[PDB]
C-alpha cells in the first residue's frame, strides 16, 4: 500500500514457459470481434 | 511567460511513472496511477477532439523520423470505402542503444493498450496490431497479460470502454530482423512475407497491412496520447521548445557511469542528461570522446559540439546530426570510435534486407572499407571515395536503412579524418 | 478527357492518371534506363535505375514505380539523375563477375549496354566479388547464379505470367539469392521465358550455349507452327544453320512470349 | 555457414517426421483467427516460430508442414525461414547462447563476456557442445544496451554480466534449473545503479491533470 519503489514488480516472467505467449492468444480468441474477409479465400483463389 | 532551459523534469509531468517496474504493471496498478480513466469520454469527443488535441501538443515521431503525430494521424480521418481500417503500433525496437520501448511494453503496458485504443479511435481503425520483437518475448507476454486484463474488465473490444467502439488489440511476434521496424517492411512482415519494405508513393495510410488504410506508431508515440488527450494538449506543449514538444524517453548507454533509461523534459541539454541522470561519463566530462545521440543512425558529434548542444529534432539537426530515438552511445577517450563506427555498420551490413541495389551492395562495400579502415589497411585518397559511396547509397535506397548505415560513415569522416589518416599513416610505417 | 499535363524536360504531354514517369518519358521517346522493372510484370523498383530527378524536388524517384503529378517536370538528363544512374551501375558492378567473354549474355546484355550508356568507364572497387553457387533448375536454364542482379524479374515472372511459385529469394543483404532454396526442376510450358527476361547472363538457355554471339546471328522473322496459336518468333540463323528461337513481340497472339517446345 | 541453399540429408528432407501436437494444432488456430478472412497468408511468421518451438528447429519438412496448413506455396514458406535470423534451418543446442556485440554493448565489454563463454564452454563462436546444451552465437542489438553486456539464452535476458555472472549462469545451466533473468548485478531493470535519478515519489492517483471532461 505505501510507496514501494524499492522492490522489482516485474517477476511473473521468470515462470514464463514456451507456450505462455500462444495460449495467452489462445484464451484471447474468446473475446475477438469477427474479422472482415475480403471476400475471397486466398489471393491464390 | 517562455522557457529558455528545457530541463528538470518533475515527477508530476512524468508520462511513464512505472518506468522502472517498482509498482504493479497490471490492471490495478496501472489504474491507480491514472490509466484507463474516463477513456470513454475521450472516445465519445470523436475523433477530432482527440486529433485535435495530438496536434495541439505538438507531438512528433518518438521512432526516428520525428513526424508530427496529429498531421500524420489524420490521414485516416477519410471516410470509409468498405475496407477496414487498422492502426499498426511498431515495437520492433531494433536501433542500436535504444532499448526504450522495451520499458513500457513490460512495466506500463496498459498505457501502450490505451494508447492504441485512443489512436484507432481516433484514425477511426477497428484493431490495433502490436508488432513486437520476436526477441521480447517476456514483454510480449507481459503486454498480452494486459491485452487479456484490459478485455476482461470491458475496456477493449465489444463497447469499448463504455463508448459503443469496437476495438481489438492483436501481438504480432517479429522472427529476428532490424528491418521490420520500418513501417512498411513492418507492414508486410505482418502479412508473412519478408520484411522488405515498399516503394512509398503509396502511402500506408491508403494502402497498408493487407492493403488497407493503416497508421504505422512507435510505441511511446501511441502510449503517450492519453496523457496527451487526457491531461490538455496544452499541457504537453509546455514542455521542449517550438516544434520539438513534449518530454522524451532518454537512453544513456555507452561509456557512462551509470546508463539507464530516463523521462527528461524535451531541448534538455545532453550534459544535464548525461550528468544528472547518467551520472556522467567515466572519468569525467573531459573524457568524452563522441557521443551518438539518437542511436545508431544518427552520426556522431565530438566533444565540442556535444558541449553545448540541446536534445531535440531541431538542435540535432543544427549539430549535422539527428535526434533519432532519443538513443544516446557516448564513448570516452579509451575508445576506438573507427572500430565503434565499423562496428554499426557492420550490423547495417548484417541487417539490410537485400531488396535494392544501394543498400544490399552498398553498405556491405561500406563494411568492406570501414574493415580496413580499423587496421589502417588503405590510403587517404580512399576517404574521399568512402563518401561519396555514402553519398551515392543516400537518397537512392528504399527505406531509410541506407541512409541510417551512409550517416554514421559520413558524421566519423566529418570529425575524425584526421584519426583515420593517422591510423593510414601508422599501417604505411608498418609494412613498408 | 481527364488527362492531366505533365512536363518530361519542358515538353508538355497529356497522360492518364496512374501514369508513372517512366511511361510519361516513354511517351515523347525516351526510355529510362531499367532493370527490375517490366511492363508486362509487375512493378518491383529494387534496382533503382531508373530514379529520375522532378524539378524542384530535392530527392530522386523510382521512374517506373511513381505516378506523375500535375505540372511535375521530369529532368530525364540533369546531373542529379545522371549521378543516380552511375551510383546505382557501380554498385550493379561491384560483385558482379568478370564473365563477359565467357558468358553468353555478351553483345546483348543490357548490363554491358546500360553500363556503356549511363554508367561510368571505370572501377573504384578495391575488393573481393561475391560468389554464390551454381542452382540446378532443369535441362532448359542453365543458372549461372553468381551474375544475377537481384532484379526479381525471374521471380516476378514465374508467380503472375507462368503461375508456378517455385521461383524466389533466401537470405538477405548482400548474401541474399535468387532461386527454388531445394533442389527442384523449374518446369513449365512457359519457362524458357525467364531467359529473354532476365537482363543478365544469369539464366541462360542451355541448347544455345557458347555456340553464338549476338552479332553475327541473322534474324529471320516468321510464325510458330508447334501449334494453333501461331505465336510470332525470331528465327537466329549464322552461316545458313538455325541457330536458336527467341519470341517476336505481337500483343494480339503471344505478347513477347512462347512456350517451352517453340523456343 | 550460414547456407541459403537446402540439401536432403538422411536427418533433413521432405519425408522427416514432423508434424504438430493437438495443442499446437489449437493454438494455430487461435493464431489464424487473429487476421481478415483471405489473408491467412499473414500468420506464417507466427505459425513457423510454432513449429520451432515444439521441434526445437525447423526442418524443412516443417516449412513443408507450414506450407500445407496455410495453402501458401512452400517456396513463400521458405523465403520468411531464410530471411529471419531466428529461425533455426539446422538443430542448436538445447540452450541457445546469444551474446550482442554491437557497439553499445562491445563499449561495456562484451568480449569479456564472448571470452568467458568460450572458455567455459570449451567451444567457438558457431558451434554447439558435444553434449549438445549450448550453442553459441554472436547476434546484433537486443534492445537492452542500457544493460552493460547482456545474453539471450533461449528466451530469456540476462543483463550486465561480469566475466564471472555468465560462468554461474552456465553452471547452474548444466545443472538442470533454470537462472532467473534480468541484470545480475544490484539494480533491477533499467534504473541508474547508484539511485533514483527519476520517479522517487508516490504516483498521481487516477485523474490529476485533468481539462474538463476529457
Ligand atoms: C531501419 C529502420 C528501423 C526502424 N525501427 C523502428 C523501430 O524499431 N521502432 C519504431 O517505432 N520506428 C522504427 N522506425 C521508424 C518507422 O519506419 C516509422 O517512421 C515510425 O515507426 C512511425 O511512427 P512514429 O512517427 O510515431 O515514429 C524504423 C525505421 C527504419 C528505416
Ligand atoms: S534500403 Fe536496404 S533494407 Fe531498405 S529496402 Fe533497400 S535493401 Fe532493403
Ligand atoms: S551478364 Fe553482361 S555484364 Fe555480366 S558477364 Fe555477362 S555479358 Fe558481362
Ligand atoms: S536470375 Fe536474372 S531475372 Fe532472376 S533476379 Fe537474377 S538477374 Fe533478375
Ligand atoms: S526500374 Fe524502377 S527501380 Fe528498377
Ligand atoms: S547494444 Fe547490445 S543490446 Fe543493444
Ligand atoms: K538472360
Amino acid at each position: 500500500e505505501p510507496f514501494d519503489n524499492s522492490t522489482y514488480r516485474n517477476l511473473q516472467h521468470h515462470e514464463y514457459s514456451t507456450y505462455t505467449f500462444l495460449d495467452l492468444n489462445v484464451e484471447l480468441s474468446k473475446f475477438r470481434m469477427p474479422q472482415p474477409s475480403s471476400g475471397r479465400q486466398s489471393p491464390r483463389h | 511567460p517562455k522557457k529558455t532551459s528545457f530541463g528538470s523534469l518533475k515527477d508530476e509531468d512524468r508520462i511513464f511513472t512505472n518506468l522502472y517496474g517498482r509498482h504493479d504493471w497490471r490492471l490495478k496498478g496501472a489504474q491507480s496511477r491514472g490509466d484507463w480513466y474516463k477513456t470513454k469520454e475521450i472516445l465519445l469527443k470523436g475523433p477530432d477532439w482527440i486529433l485535435g488535441e495530438v496536434k495541439t501538443s505538438g507531438l512528433r515521431g518518438r521512432g526516428g523520423a520525428g513526424f508530427p503525430t496529429g498531421l500524420k494521424w489524420s490521414f485516416m480521418n477519410k471516410p470509409s470505402d468498405g475496407r477496414p481500417k487498422y492502426l499498426v503500433v511498431n515495437a520492433d525496437e531494433g536501433e542500436p542503444g535504444t532499448c526504450k520501448d522495451r520499458e513500457i511494453i513490460r512495466h506500463d503496458p496498459h498505457k501502450l493498450v490505451e494508447g492504441c485504443l485512443v489512436g484507432g479511435r481516433a484514425m477511426g481503425a477497428r484493431a490495433a496490431y502490436i508488432y513486437i520483437r520476436g526477441e521480447f518475448y517476456n514483454e510480449a507476454s507481459n503486454l498480452q497479460v494486459a491485452i487479456r486484463e484490459a478485455y476482461e474488465a470491458g475496456l477493449i473490444g465489444k463497447n469499448a470502454c463504455g463508448s459503443g467502439y469496437d476495438f481489438d488489440v492483436f501481438v504480432v511476434r517479429g522472427a529476428g530482423a532490424y528491418i521490420c521496424g520500418e513501417e512498411t517492411a513492418l507492414i508486410e512482415s505482418i502479412e508473412g512475407k519478408q520484411g522488405k519494405p515498399r516503394l512509398k508513393p503509396p502511402f500506408p495510410a491508403d494502402v497498408g497491412v493487407f492493403g488497407c488504410p493503416t497508421t504505422v506508431a512507435n510505441v511511446e508515440t501511441v502510449a503517450v496520447s492519453p496523457t496527451i488527450c487526457r491531461r490538455g494538449g496544452a499541457w504537453f506543449a509546455s514542455f521542449g521548445r517550438e516544434r520539438n514538444s513534449g518530454t522524451k524517453l532518454f537512453n544513456i548507454s555507452g561509456h557512462v557511469n551509470h546508463p539507464c533509461t530516463v523521462e527528461e523534459e524535451m531541448s534538455v541539454p545532453l550534459k544535464e542528461l548525461i550528468e544528472k541522470h547518467a551520472g556522467g561519463v567515466i572519468g569525467g566530462w573531459d573524457n568524452l570522446l563522441a557521443v551518438i545521440p539518437g542511436g545508431s543512425s544518427t552520426p556522431l558529434i565530438p566533444k565540442s559540439v556535444c558541449e553545448t548542444v540541446l536534445m531535440d529534432f531541431d538542435a540535432l539537426v543544427q549539430a549535422q546530426t539527428g535526434l533519432g530515438t532519443a538513443a544516446v552511445i557516448v564513448m570516452d577517450r579509451s575508445t576506438d570510435i573507427v572500430k565503434a563506427i565499423a562496428r554499426l555498420i557492420e550490423f547495417y551490413k548484417h541487417e539490410s534486407c537485400g531488396q535494392c541495389t544501394p543498400c544490399r551492395e552498398g553498405v556491405d562495400w561500406m563494411n568492406k572499407v570501414m574493415a580496413r579502415f580499423v587496421k589502417g589497411d588503405a590510403r587517404p585518397a580512399e576517404i574521399d571515395s568512402l563518401w561519396e559511396i555514402s553519398k551515392q547509397i543516400e537518397g537512392h535506397t528504399i527505406c531509410a536503412l541506407g541512409d541510417g548505415a551512409a550517416w554514421p560513415v559520413q558524421g566519423l569522416i566529418r570529425h575524425f579524418r584526421p584519426e583515420l589518416e593517422e591510423r593510414m599513416q601508422q599501417f604505411a610505417l608498418q609494412h613498408q | 478527357s481527364n488527362l492531366i499535363e505533365v512536363f518530361v524536360d519542358g515538353q508538355s504531354v497529356m497522360v492518364e492518371p496512374g501514369t508513372t514517369v517512366l511511361q510519361a518519358c516513354e511517351k515523347v521517346g525516351m526510355q529510362i534506363p531499367r532493370f527490375c522493372y517490366h511492363e508486362r510484370l509487375s512493378v518491383a523498383g529494387n534496382c533503382r535505375m531508373c530514379l529520375v530527378e522532378i524539378e524542384k524536388a530535392p530527392k530522386v524517384v523510382a521512374a517506373c514505380a511513381m505516378p506523375v503529378m500535375k505540372g511535375w517536370n521530369i529532368l530525364t538528363n540533369s546531373e542529379k539523375s545522371k549521378k543516380a544512374r552511375e551510383g546505382v551501375m557501380e554498385f550493379l558492378l561491384a560483385n558482379h563477375p568478370l564473365d563477359c567473354p565467357i558468358c553468353d549474355q555478351g553483345g546483348e546484355c543490357d548490363l554491358q549496354d546500360q553500363s556503356m550508356m549511363f554508367g561510368s568507364d571505370r572501377s573504384r572497387f578495391l575488393e573481393g566479388k561475391r560468389a554464390v553457387e551454381d542452382k540446378n533448375i532443369g535441362p532448359l536454364v542453365k543458372t549461372i547464379m553468381t551474375r544475377c542482379i537481384q532484379c526479381t524479374r525471374c521471380i516476378r515472372f514465374a508467380s503472375e505470367i507462368a503461375g508456378v511459385d517455385d521461383l524466389g529469394t533466401t537470405g538477405r543483404g548482400n548474401d541474399m539469392q535468387v532461386g527454388t532454396y531445394i533442389e527442384k526442376m523449374f518446369m513449365s510450358e512457359l519457362s524458357g521465358n525467364i531467359i529473354d527476361i532476365c537482363p543478365v547472363g544469369a539464366l541462360t538457355s542451355k541448347p544455345y550455349a557458347f555456340t553464338a554471339r549476338p552479332w553475327e546471328t541473322r534474324k529471320t522473322e516468321s510464325i510458330d507452327v508447334m501449334d494453333a496459336v501461331g505465336s510470332n518468333i525470331v528465327v537466329s540463323t549464322r552461316t545458313g544453320e538455325v541457330m536458336r528461337i527467341l519470341p517476336r513481340m505481337h500483343e494480339d497472339i503471344n505478347e513477347e512470349w512462347i512456350s517451352d517446345k517453340t523456343r | 555457414g550460414a547456407l541459403f541453399v537446402h540439401r536432403d540429408t538422411p536427418e533433413n528432407n521432405p519425408d522427416t517426421p514432423f508434424d504438430f501436437t493437438p495443442e499446437n494444432y489449437k493454438r494455430i488456430e487461435a493464431i489464424v483467427k487473429n487476421y481478415p478472412e483471405g489473408h491467412k497468408a499473414a500468420a506464417v511468421l507466427p505459425v513457423l516460430d510454432l513449429a520451432q518451438r515444439q521441434n526445437g528447429w525447423l526442418p524443412i519438412s516443417a516449412m513443408n508442414k507450414v506450407a500445407e496448413i496455410l495453402q501458401v506455396p512452400p517456396m513463400r514458406v521458405y523465403e520468411v525461414a531464410t530471411f529471419y535470423t531466428m529461425y533455426n534451418r539446422k538443430p542448436v543446442g538445447k540452450y541457445h547462447i546469444q551474446v550482442c556485440t554491437t557497439t553499445p554493448c562491445m563499449l561495456r565489454n562484451s568480449d569479456s563476456i564472448l571470452e568467458a563463454i568460450q572458455k567455459k564452454l570449451g567451444i567457438k563462436v558457431g558451434e554447439t557442445t558435444p553434449d549438445k546444451l549450448f550453442t553459441l552465437i554472436e547476434v546484433e542489438c537486443l534492445g537492452a544496451c542500457v544493460n552493460a553486456p547482456m545474453v539471450q539464452i533461449n528466451d530469456n535476458y540476462y543483463e550486465d554480466l561480469t566475466p564471472k555472472d555468465i560462468e554461474e549462469i552456465i553452471d547452474e545451466l548444466k545443472a538442470g534449473k533454470i537462472p532467473k533473468p534480468g541484470p545480475r548485478s544490484g539494480r533491477f531493470s533499467c534504473e541508474p545503479a547508484g539511485g533514483l535519478t527519476s520517479l522517487t515519489e508516490p504516483p498521481k492517483g487516477p485523474g490529476f491533470g485533468v481539462q474538463a471532461g476529457l
